[PDB]
DNA sequence: CACGTATGCTATAATGTGTGCAGTCTGACGCGG
DNA sequence: CCGCGTCAGACTCGTAGGATTATAGCATACGTG
RNA sequence: GAGU
């Protein structure tokens, strides 16, 4: 985003800063739930071949 | 590659238990293949001693 | 390439010509007199009728093709029992056979546990009656409401409705989530746990020890007669015949041995009394 | 099998086999009746369809479905994939002498110990308790021993305490990514329902106590007990097998 | 302020005047289902819509037909209460009036033949409760609204499909609400194709041929014209200046007498404008230029009458010369350009294998019904029945509307069937997009995602039930007799009833209401799901849709959605958001005219919002003038930046509208990371209600609204004075001004006592009024399970200190004081339900007797004669609750038992033992029992005792009803009689039974007496019939499942105290498990002596960035400090005046406190009740982004004489010495979550095993073993622990012989392994052989 | 003989299926035209 | 090559049970107490 | 729905 968040957590974010934060946060959290399958599948193939 | 290397082991129980099991079993059934149970996979499946 | 079973079959039936009345009569005269061709031509020409009827009866019995085959079987009965001399048309006669045969088939194969026709037809009248009842009683019908309508026993109605209890698949997963199903919960009740099995070992072995406490004669009489340490529960004559002629003496020694066991129990029964659970 | 309520529950295979049998026996009938060839054909195709469904359902075309809409589970489906025999029931198994609970910290614990709830341990070591009861002469028979443990008598607690001494138990946390996700400890019996885990091995388990749970397993045999104390004990397994570094580090 | 607010006012730190109040929170649910049952006369809605959609229907023959007249819902035979108890669905019978009309075949349409009209029942439809739930089989269930792709048109394109080429292939999709999909797409060669329901691909022009378009016409539609006049000898072309652009001039372009461009020269702007200004129309050109221009129309030689050139054909020198000499000196060619006007359809016609219309219909037919012989009939029928039949295709109003606006039309509403124009226009726009003008849409945009509430879904399933029955109807009409056959004999209720029951039951969206907390219910009902029928799959879901979309602003919360696989798809509604009439989401905004911010509010849809620039709520207003600052922070086109004041069109209504309801309850949300706040809001839903409903000191304000709107609290319908308070009920007498002149005007509310929730929690309503209190309308009379005086009370605030402590708070682990347990504040109630079923078996019936083989007198003491435990009785695991016995069949008694039963005599009885007992290690008190017997089975003695209770209690309830109604009714007549003939005490002397004979003069008041007299008798006869109904229902023998003779339900209540292993948390996503309960002596304590309640680890703050918890703690301590000052003042009893001075100063502290709260209006006693409540701690409201600032909080701490740091000197309880530095101490409001260790602890040695695989079962409820999975096996492999592994594979799992042998060895000390082969392996082989593969073991 | 289970026959003419959903997932690796 | 097909896609824990439809009516025949 |  072109506009960054000038505030900090002690200062407290406004509506727009908070909203802007959400996207990245959630992207990360989704990655935990969903991508661990593919990581783990790698683990499984390695295990099987060794 | 790791996937094919595991499917290339002489042990068809190891191969079949890994993946591709319909294909692995047609291959082995036609070949008349025998597994003498050298690998750990194979032993664990029959509940034997590693 | 159309590899649809259905489409292939329907195409092939299509390419046989529909018959007129005079044609049917001529063919059929020879069919009763045995003309392999005649019967075949009548069958093949009238397959399209079968499909029209099986189309209706399908719905929820069975696969369309399954219905079609049974329908064909009905049509064959019709060609065998057709009367050309009677002025009544063939299609009219065949319709009866086809519908009959399809319905009867969907009454024996439609249920995993095969219900006899008698039970099935009983049950159906209970059903149709329930529907009329619900049409005037707004709310669904009770067992006794249906029974009151038929002037019959409630137990009759209930047993029929119990049979209508349809099957559950062991593989169908529970909780929407395709995880664990019925098989995943369902135990083997017949197979006792090693706890129960080991308790019986302990029981049986404590009885050996208790039997050895008694006299050699009492213990042997009890062992042979109960079939405990022996193989077969030898009758009084068998045990007596092998030891002491007196069949009556087997009863004497046996009853004596039971009473000595009771004494051990009144003395050391403090362990035995706990075998009552 | 019959459910309690008078329902019956069956395998999908029975439905598939009923299709095959009916179609095959109809074919025999059609042949006895010397039927026209088009009907013979339809039935032969029918037969092939049902067999194909029986062996591998959703392979050739539309999988034959139940009233649920869902495709019936054929023979091949029982061997094939995760729900399959191999993956689900053979390479990994349900296990007896296994328990689970919430975990919490045990700062007081030494490295080779873990807090094991009394109630849990009483059940996990059931047969060991009965055997010792018979050596104490406390329990006359197995039925008596059972009823004695149900009643949870004070002598039973002394016996339980006796047995668990020097007996290693395995703690596991999911997902088990490396071998240190399963480690052995000497149990310390505690009154209260959570397992207490030693702080320093929280690293290896990736365990944080925001409600995490762990599984407990009882090595039964002299051989398994030895395996646990020698190979799997937390004190013995410090270093990461991946890099040569101590995995137990203060945090 | 209201009367209930006079009791306790919350302190507001908000600064923004709230222009709009929060709406009814459960709007969605109720409005929707209201519309479904609402019988709309013209504009069909819900049910009405379903009937008109299907009906009227006629027979296959066409002579007989059924038509729909009207429907009515019967009132439900059992009310909600009874439904919950019995386990029945709360529904209304659906009776529908239908008319069977028959036509004559001899007359043309002889409608006057046979007309039979009657009312047919067909299914009961479940009704929605007062609070938006349904009662299905005695449990509350909520159907969650769905979010799907709106019907309409949508243009998309995979950005570089073939990654090799990387060419962008655009597509159109028309998505109807019901029908086949119609797709248009480009291929790499720029040819336009069509597919139906993604079948195989067809040239796009083939569909236009189906619509009867000749080639000439098709070109005329998509292409423009270039005209060529052939004059004298030289060729002339008709020119439009602004075509020849970005091109290279191939020949020397000249006009009249001015040469503009030469051969091989670029035609820029200048040239075009020159030419246009000069007015050039015809230009002489070379004949050789024509070769390659495509002719548009056909030209024939008028002489010969043969084709010189067919349409869409490339022109050449010969064709042109031939055309000239035939007599055509003007030739329409296609305008086309590689860059702007792309020749797509031209190329697609060359690929089109069809010729005429009929040929096009055949190809269409042959795609979707391949192989099958086409007939013209069939082809025509198919194509019409795809998108041009009323029956099978319907965009719906929404589809047509969205489609028309996407095509830039004027008219919103219209036909749900596709017209020819519609199709062409979609192709055209697709082609426009390809040329470069226009853009493609996105699916995640809320303008393309629509919300589908319960009513519409019920409507859909109901249509399906109708359609099933329709099949049956048509088939039976055909064969049926015209005269004997009644309409209701053809209709079956079962299909419809099945389809609907299946929806509210089998559907994913319909689920057990989450009711472990008022908030939980309210947010659950405000949920939206992208899953379910007609939606996305967890496995089929990408990450695009999941992540937070720009349009979600004000509509959907960005901070409320589960961290599971359901991460993107399940979402809670934003606060102020609402469902548009067509189904899109919309958010309120305040209109700004000329800079001036009007109080008119407009709800903007997603699409509308992009068009305007919207200022943020945080802009500072100039006291109803305009924006103070010249630069204003606003947003439009989904992106944010600075604007001028007069530029601003709208502004956000509330600072809260960005967030959902749950998130709004989080104070200092502004200081928390969104990730943590997600967890915080989610975990707040899981808070279990404690014994004592404690309000939260540091709140937000949404507390009051949630509690009241949830409906769990009893609220007052009409204001007035409370006539009778009770634990069990509340009777309030209404004020004259609100009190209707008909009835007595006394409202009666029975309160629902100790009842079981779906999560086995305890739902009890307490009264929060005093006897004889004047109460205002819409005040809280009684608090629900987690509410306190109208406010939401999910947990309990307490004194917390942040510091490490001996590792007992290691990784979020929590050290709590014994004090908290002693005071039983976290202690919770759980009501569990145990049932004993007596079924009729093949052998004979099971009996519910207390006569059971081998039972102790100790056990039978608590069981009555019938075999049922007494009410009140305290039970512990193993105790028998309901005695039951079952008939055992023959069993071959082992010779040992033959010998033993001969020894003891004691022949074992015919009966076994199936008694229901207390589940092991749960223990509680039996608080209620309920018996269900069939209609005819001889009742238990206990069942009769229960019925005695119910009958006599029912009589009391109804008797009190007529008593207090008769008393309130005569009290009115007494007042009416005074208005005219006042004789107050002289009228009361002789009996009240002889009162209504007294009249008045013939005036309006004499008529008032007639009205009270008529109602009094009405109530008299009504009371008779009500009680008869009550008596029937109590006597009513219950219809249970077939086979079940009788069922006994026991309700236990269990008191669970907190312990180590339990889970606790705040509202900032700060979790923890209790590690240790410390004695009070050991707890850190302040200088004053007051010990802390909880010690949390401060190491879980910096990393986490949930700073809300810290501010919450500081403000919490200040809240308590003021509470202690008020409490000190109350103990001393200074006087009203002094209390009032302090309290006024306190309320009005903040810099720009919005709320003023003047204590001069409060009377002295009102001040006393208020202070009494505030002594515990002054409750404070920090709104979401409009919260209390650090400055304001520190000023509040100074009013408490507390430190500015909010850190205090604490002493170690064990040593007495102080900690090295100050510790942050205050009150955090904490929750006990549903995850009790009691429910999670589990252990198993040996038990039941699985049916086929023989391995132990799973799950604690089935007494399962843990799974040692592939991952877990690998661990042991790594270690090399071979025997432990083998042990788990064999003796511990399948190996049957092994397990039993191993058990006996273990009991005999010797820990020997005796392993064999896992039975599951055996089974594998058998499965393979049933496959027809020979798999054999070759032995040694 | 009776009870439970089964097979059987019926005569206006009727003579080619559809139906109820599926929602489009993805990056990879082979296999006929 | 293109295009259609087939194949894979983390580990433990949980919750709750459960759905639908409908097959005419009667006469004769066969096997067991 | 719980911890990754
Ligand atoms: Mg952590
Ligand atoms: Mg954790």
């Amino acid at each position: 985003i072109e506009t960054p968040i000038t505030a900090n957590f002690r200062e407290g974010l406004n509506v727009l800063q908070y909203f802007i934060s959400t996207h990245g946060a959630r992207k990360g959290l989704a990655d935990t739930a969903l991508k661990t399958a593919n990581s783990g599948y790698l683990t499984r193939r390695l295990v099987d071949v060794a | 590659g790791i996937t094919k290397a595991s499917l290339a082991t002489e042990s068809f129980i190891s191969a079949a238990s890994f993946q591709e099991t319909t294909r692995v079993l047609t291959e082995a059934a036609v070949a008349g293949k025998r597994d003498e149970l050298r690998g750990l996979k194979e032993n664990v499946i029959v509940g034997r001693l590693i | 390439r159309v590899l649809d079973a259905t489409q292939l079959y329907l195409g092939e039936i299509g390419y046989s010509p529909l018959l007129t009345a005079e044609e049917e009569v001529y063919f059929a005269r020879r069919a009763l007199r045995g003309d392999v061709a005649s019967r075949r031509r009548m069958i093949e020409s009238n397959l399209r009728l079968v499909v029209k009827i099986a189309r209706r009866y399908g719905n929820r019995g069975l696969a369309l093709l399954d219905l079609i085959e049974e329908g064909n079987l009905g049509l064959i009965r019709a060609v065998e029992k057709f009367d050309p001399e009677r002025g009544f048309r063939f299609s009219t006669y065949a319709t009866w056979w086809i519908r009959q045969t399809i319905e009867r088939a969907i009454m024996n194969q439609t249920r995993t546990i095969r219900l006899p026709i008698h039970i099935v037809k009983e049950l159906n009248v209970y059903l149709r009656t329930a529907r009329e009842l619900s049409h005037k009683l707004d709310h669904e019908p009770s067992a006794e409401e249906i029974a009151e309508q038929l002037d019959k026993p409630v137990d009759d109605v209930s047993r029929m409705l119990r049979l209508n209890e349809r099957i559950t698949s062991v593989d169908t997963p529970l909780g929407g989530d395709s995880e664990k199903a019925l098989l995943d919960i369902l135990a083997d009740e017949k197979e006792n746990g090693p706890e129960d099995t080991t308790q019986d070992d302990d029981m049986k072995q404590s009885i050996v020890k208790w039997l050895f406490e008694l006299n050699a004669k009492q213990r042997e009489v009890l062992a042979r007669r109960f079939g405990l340490l022996g193989y077969e529960a030898a009758t009084l004559e068998d045990v007596g015949r092998e030891i002491g002629l007196t069949r009556e003496r087997v009863r004497q020694i046996q009853v004596e041995g039971l009473r000595r066991l009771r004494e051990i129990l009144q003395t050391q029964g403090l362990n035995i009394e706990a075998l009552f659970l | 099998v019959p459910l309690d309520g008078g329902r019956f529950a069956t395998s999908d295979l029975n439905d598939l086999y009923r299709r095959v049998i009916n179609r095959n026996n109809r074919l025999k009938r059609l042949l006895d009746l010397a039927a026209p060839d088009i009907i013979v054909r339809n039935e032969k195709r029918m037969l092939q369809e049902a067999v194909d469904a029986l062996l591998d359902n959703g392979r050739r075309g539309r999988a034959i479905t139940g009233s649920n809409k869902r495709p019936l589970k054929s023979l091949a489906d029982m061997i094939k994939g995760k729900q399959g025999r191999f993956r689900q029931n053979l390479l990994g198994k349900r296990v007896d002498y296994s328990g689970r609970s919430v975990i919490t910290v045990g700062p007081y614990l030494r490295l080779h110990q873990c807090g094991l709830p009394k109630k849990m341990a009483l059940e996990l070591f059931k047969p060991f308790i009965y055997g010792k009861l018979e050596l104490r002469g406390l329990a006359t028979t197995i039925k008596a021993a059972k009823k004695m443990v149900e009643r949870e008598e004070a002598v039973v607690w002394d016996i339980l305490d006796e047995v668990i001494r020097e007996h290693p138990v395995l703690l596991n946390r999911a997902p088990t990514l490396h071998r240190l996700g399963i480690q052995a400890f000497e149990p310390v019996l505690i009154e209260g329902k959570a397992i207490q885990l030693h702080p320093l091995v929280c690293a290896a388990y990736n365990a944080d106590f925001d409600g995490d749970q762990m599984a407990v397993h009882v090595p039964l045999t002299l051989e398994a007990q030895l395996e646990a104390r020698a190979l799997m004990m937390s004190t013995n397994n410090i270093l990461s097998p991946a890099n040569g570094e101590p995995i137990i580090v203060p945090s | 302020y209201s009367y209930t607010e006079k009791k306790r006012i919350r302190k507001d730190f908000g600064k923004r005047p709230q222009v709009l109040d929060v709406p009814y929170l459960l709007s969605i649910q109720l409005d929707s289902f209201q519309k479904f049952i609402e019988q709309d006369p013209e504009g069909q809605y819900g049910l009405e819509a379903a009937f008109r959609s299907v009906f009227p229907i006629q027979s296959y023959s066409g002579n007989s037909e059924l038509q729909y007249v009207s429907y009515r819902l019967g009132e439900p035979v059992f009310d909600v209460q009874e439904c919950q108890i019995r386990g029945v669905t709360y529904s209304a019978p659906l009776r529908v009036k239908l008319r069977l009309v028959i036509y004559e075949r001899e007359a043309p349409e002889g409608t006057v033949k046979d007309i039979k009209e009657q009312e047919v029942y067909m299914g009961e439809i479940p009704l929605m409760t007062d609070n938006g739930t349904f009662v299905i089989n005695g449990t509350e269930r909520v159907i969650v609204s769905q979010l799907h792709r709106s019907p309409g048109v949508f243009f998309d394109s995979d950005k570089g499909k073939t990654h090799s080429s990387g060419k962008v292939l655009y597509n159109a999709r028309i998505i109807p609400y019901r029908g086949s999909w119609l797709d248009f797409e480009f291929d790499p060669k720029d040819n336009l194709f069509v597919r139906i329901d993604r079948r195989r691909k067809l040239p796009a022009t083939i569909i236009l041929r189906a619509l009867n378009y000749t080639t000439e016409q098709i070109l005329d539609l998509f292409f423009e014209k270039v005209i060529f006049e052939i004059r004298d000898n030289k060729l002339q072309m008709e020119l439009v200046p602004e075509r020849l652009r970005g091109e290279t001039a191939s020949f020397d372009i000249e006009a009249n007498g001015k040469v503009y461009v030469e051969k091989g020269r670029r035609i820029t702007a200048r040239h075009i404008r020159q030419l246009e200004k000069d007015d050039v129309k015809l230009i002489e050109v070379p004949v050789e230029y024509i070769a390659g221009k495509v002719v548009a129309k056909d030209y024939i030689d008028e002489s010969t009458g043969e084709l010189i050139c067919a349409a869409n054909m490339e022109l050449s020198l010969d064709l042109l010369a031939k055309l000239s000499q035939s007599g055509h000196k003007r030739i329409e060619t296609l305008f086309t350009n590689d860059l702007d006007h792309g020749p797509y359809i031209s190329e697609t016609l060359r690929v089109d294998p069809t010729n005429d219309r009929l040929s096009a219909l055949v190809e269409i037919y042959r795609m979707m019904r391949p192989g099958e012989p086409p007939t013209r009939e069939a082809a025509e029928s198919l194509f019409e029945n795809l998108f041009f039949s009323e029956d099978r295709y319907d965009l719906s109003a929404v589809g047509r509307m969205k489609f028309n606006r996407s095509l830039l039309r004027e008219e919103i509403e219209g036909s749900g069937i596709l017209s020819k124009d519609d199709i062409i226009d979609v192709m055209k726009k697709l082609i426009d997009i390809r040329n470069g003008k226009g853009e493609v849409d996105d699916i995640d945009h809320l303008g393309n995602r629509r919300i589908r509430s319960v009513g519409e879904m019920a409507e859909n399933q109901f249509r399906v039930g109708l359609v099933r029955v329709e099949r049956a109807v048509k088939e039976r009409l055909s064969l049926g007799d015209l005269d004997t056959l009644m309409p209701q004999d053809m209709i079956n209720a079962k299909p419809i009833s099945a389809a609907v029951k299946e929806f509210f039951g089998s559907s994913q969206l319909s689920q057990f209401m989450d009711q472990n907390n008022p908030l939980s219910e309210i947010t659950h009902k405000r949920r939206i799901s992208a899953l379910g029928p007609g939606g996305l799959t967890r496995e089929r879901a990408g990450f695009e849709v999941r992540d937070v979309h720009p349009t979600h602003y004000g509509r959907v919360c960005p901070i409320e959605t589960p961290e599971g696989p359901n991460i993107g798809l399940i979402n809670s509604l934003s606060v102020y958001a609402q469902t548009n009439e067509y189904g899109f989401l919309e958010t309120p905004y305040r209109k700004v005219t000329d800079g001036v911010v009007t109080d008119e509010i407009h709800y903007l849809s997603a699409i509308e919002e992009g068009n305007y620039v919207i200022a943020q709520a945080n802009s500072n207003l100039d006291e109803e003038g305009h924006f103070v600052e010249d630069l204003v922070t606003c947003r439009s086109k989904g992106e944010s930046s600075l604007f001028s004041r007069d530029q601003v069109d709208y502004m956000d209504v509330s600072t809260q509208q960005v967030v959902s309801v749950g998130a709004s309850l989080i104070p200092f949300l502004e200081h928390d990371d969104a990730n943590r706040a997600l967890m915080g809001a989610n975990m707040q839903r899981q808070a279990v209600p404690t014994l004592r409903a404690d309000k939260p000191l540091v709140g937000t304000g949404m507390e009051r609204a949630v509690a009241v709107d949830s409906g769990v609290t009893a609220v007052a319908k009409r204001g007035g004075v409370v006539q009778y308070v009770d634990a069990s009920r509340i009777v309030i007498k209404v004020n004259e001004d609100e009190m209707y002149p008909g009835e007595a005007g006394i409202d009666i509310y029975n309160l629902t006592k100790y009842t079981r929730s779906n999560q086995n929690t305890c739902i009890n309503q307490m009264p929060c009024v005093s006897l004889g209190e004047p109460v205002e309308r819409g005040d809280v009379l009684a608090d629900g399970p987690s509410t306190d005086l109208g406010e939401l009370a999910l947990g309990q605030n307490m004194r917390v200190a942040f510091m490490p402590w001996n590792g007992y708070n290691f990784e979020d682990s929590i050290l709590v004081s014994e004090r908290v347990v002693q005071e039983d504040r976290f202690t919770t109630i759980h009501i569990q339900e145990l049932a004993c079923v007596s079924r009729d078996t093949k052998l004979g019936p099971e009996e519910i007797t207390a006569d059971i083989p081998n039972v102790g007198e100790a056990a039978l003491s608590k069981l009555d004669e019938s075999g049922i435990v007494y009410i009140g009785a305290e039970v512990t695991g193993g105790d028998i609750l309901v005695g039951k016995v079952t008939p055992k069949g023959e069993t071959q008694l082992t010779p040992e038992e033959k010998l033993l039963r001969a020894i003891f005599g004691e022949k074992a009885s015919d009966v076994k033992d199936s008694s229901l007992r207390v589940p092991n290690g749960v223990s509680g008190t039996v608080i209620d029992v309920q018996v269900f017997t069939r209609d005819g089975v001889e009742k238990d003695k206990r069942a009769l005792e229960i019925e005695e209770m119910q009958l006599k209690q029912a009589k009391k309830d109804l008797s009190e009803e007529l008593q207090i109604l008769e008393a309130g009714l005569f009290s009115r007549i007494r007042a009416v009689l005074v208005a005219g003939g006042v004789e107050a005490e002289k009228l009361d002397k002789l009996p009240r039974d002889r009162w209504l004979e007294l009249g008045l003069t013939d005036e309006e008041k004499q008529n008032q007496l007639e009205q009270l007299a008529e109602q009094y008798d009405e109530l008299k006869h009504e009371f008779e019939k009500k009680l008869e109904a009550k008596r029937r229902k109590i006597t009513q023998g219950d219809d249970l499942a077939p086979g079940v003779l009788k069922i006994v339900k026991v309700y236990l209540a269990v008191k669970r105290r907190i312990q180590p292993g339990d889970k606790m948390a705040g509202r900032h996503g700060n979790k923890g498990v209790i590690s240790k309960i410390n004695p009070i002596e050991d707890m850190p304590y302040d200088e004053n002596g007051t010990p802390v309640d909880i010690v949390l680890n401060p190491l879980g703050v910096p990393s986490r960035m949930n700073i809300g918890q810290i501010l919450e703690t500081h403000l919490g301590m200040a809240a308590k400090g003021i509470g202690d000052k008020i409490n000190a003042m109350l103990k001393q009893q200074q006087e009203v005046a002094k209390l009032r001075e302090f309290i006024q100063r306190a309320y009005d502290l903040g810099a720009d406190v919005r709320q003023k709260v003047d204590l001069s209006t409060f009377s002295d006693e009102e001040v006393m009740r208020l202070a009494e409540n505030l002594r515990k701690g002054m409750p404070i409201a920090t709104p979401v982004f409009d919260g209390a600032k650090e400055a304001e909080i520190k000023e509040l701490l100074k009013l408490g004489d507390l430190p500015t740091s909010g850190q205090i000197r604490l002493y170690d309880g064990r040593t007495g010495e102080q900690f090295e530095r100050p510790v942050t101490v205050g009150y955090m409001y904490m929750l006990k979550l549903n995850h009790l260790v009691d429910d999670k602890m589990h252990a198993r040695s040996t038990g039941s095993y699985s049916l086929v695989t023989q391995q132990p079962l799973g799950g604690k409820a089935q007494f399962g073993g843990q799974r040692f999975g592939e991952m877990e096996v690998w661990a042991l492999e790594a270690y090399g622990a071979a025997y432990t592994l083998q042990e788990m594979l064999t003796v511990k799992s399948d190996d049957v012989n092994g397990r039993t042998k191993m058990y006996k060895n273990i009991v005999d000390g010797n820990h020997q392994m005796e392993p064999g082969m896992p039975e599951s392996f055996n089974v594998l082989l058998k499965e393979i052989r049933s496959l027809g593969i020979n798999i054999e073991l070759e032995d040694e």
